[PDB]
């Protein structure tokens, strides 16, 4: 069957859930910023100035 | 991407604007406001594997090489899931709560085009030509949100590709355009680049083999179309978008190992990678569909 | 010389759909490969979101 | 204008100071750009007199 | 294909794929199944003359 | 403890374990058990001045 080993990520404190396997890791930042699309306008030089 | 350590990533987004003018003799700090900020998560999904088990008497007993094959259909079994996960996750940006269908208010929304129904449009040729109408109101609406022109895809089976080659035969259209008779190619249509894929609606690996070598599938394509679902198996025609609506996050990359065994006299061969997938911008994506019976 | 045409993208792709293998009877003034058009009768189309 | 705290900006994890300088000088071509459309179509409601 | 003695020829067939997700504790002999292989053989009609 | 960025911090926590004798021709993994974990936490307040 299954093999006998360690878990690192589970909580199994006094009173406490153990229902979820990954409470104990971590969140990261990925390294991208996602930026609203740029605008441009186009009567710049149509005109008198 | 890629990281070294964690259970997921994070995503930030920003974006307004302002303007007003000043009367000599006033304060800049009474009529002012901020900027909105929001953010996107994904998170990584296990452990994909597989393996074979040789022995050394019947690796003697045996006139042809096989050891140098075996290994050339373990990589290629991996990147097909990967592949196959990705299009299942364009057809659930088009599927979002209504009171929750953009980033940030102003931004922009997803598309869902019709073209008609099912048993009117009946001819292989009687289909092409509303594919083709409906590929100029689909560039209209990436335009009105400032999206740039500089990578257009669009994602088809290759039963649907053959009606439009249909519509633009001597039989059909009063003059030549785009197509090659002679090879069966298509050029660009309107900015955009024409693909087809022979697994379009299969979804990714599950957890337990079949009798033909059964279980929880992750990312299935949606099945049913319903009220609050617009994309399903039994709707679909096409996907288009813009490379910067789906994204991977990588922790680590594909691998091969080799084992030897001496109780059982025999080798082992293993791969495996891990990674995770998910959709970004709203406002970069569409679908055509048939309309409602 | 110098005249302009000012328009939204929407009625932009109604002038594209009219000069089409499935309505028209000669090719002229666009190009299907991009989605761009020419000058007509002296003007400028600009399209302005 | 824009104005930035300091205690916010010790809890966070990338830089914002960049692109708030871009999104003003943006916002500022706009209405330039906006304003001379409107004018070409005040030429057509002139009194009849 | 050409051949200088004998009364007959064999093709080897074979192809197969698909992989799966593992669980922290479990092992890979559990859910092991193989590739498969098969042949084709093609014979010697005869002498035909006229 | 020092931090560079962030809003919290965490400790984990251990356990601990025993040993047993081992006759010839016996195997490990049939008198195998675990050690346990947990977590703690510490939150900033905010800004003080004078």
């Amino acid at each position: 069957a299954n093999v006998p080993g360690q878990k690192v990520g589970t909580d199994q404190g006094k009173g406490k859930s153990g229902s979820d396997a990954l409470a104990l890791f971590l969140k990261v930042f990925a390294g991208e910023v996602l930026t609203a699309f740029t605008r441009r306008s186009v009567t710049a030089d149509k005109h008198i100035v | 991407r890629t990281i070294q350590n964690g259970k997921s990533a994070q995503f930030p987004v920003m974006g307004r604007t302002s303007g007003v003018y000043l009367a000599p003799g006033e304060r800049l700090s009474d009529k002012r406001k901020g900027i909105k900020h929001t953010e996107k998560n994904i998170t990584i999904d296990g452990l994909l594997t597989a393996d074979v088990m040789i022995f050394d008497i019947e690796d003697a007993m045996n006139h042809y090489d096989v050891a140098g094959e075996y290994s050339n259909q373990l990589g290629e079994a991996l990147a097909i899931a990967a592949d196959g996960a990705v299009l299942a996750e364009m057809a659930i940006l088009c599927n979002l709560p209504a009171a929750s269908n953009e980033n940030i208010a102003g931004l922009g929304t997803a598309s869902v085009l019709e073209v008609g129904k099912k048993a009117d449009l009946n001819t292989p040729a009687k289909l092409g030509e509303a594919i083709i109408g409906q590929l100029t109101i689909a560039r209209a609406k990436l335009t009105s949100n400032y999206v740039p022109a500089g990578d257009r895809y669009f994602y088809t089976t290759p039963d649907n590709y053959s009606a439009i080659l249909a519509a633009l035969m001597p039989n059909a259209a009063n003059y030549a355009a785009l197509i090659d008779p002679e090879t069966g190619n298509i050029r660009n249509v309107m900015g955009f680049v024409v693909v087809e894929v022979p697994h379009l609606v299969q979804g990714g690996a599950g957890g337990t083999r079949g009798a033909d070598g059964a279980s929880g599938q992750k990312h299935a394509f949606p099945a049913t179309a319903a009220g609050a679902v617009k994309v399903a198996m039994d709707n679909v025609v096409g996907l288009f978008s813009h490379r910067s609506a789906v994204g991977t996050v990588k922790l680590r990359d594909l691998a091969l190992e080799r084992d030897r065994d001496v109780d059982a006299q025999g080798d082992l061969i293993v791969g495996k990678y891990a990674m995770g997938h998910g959709g970004l911008r709203p406002e970069a994506a569409g679908a055509l569909v048939f309309s409602p019976a």
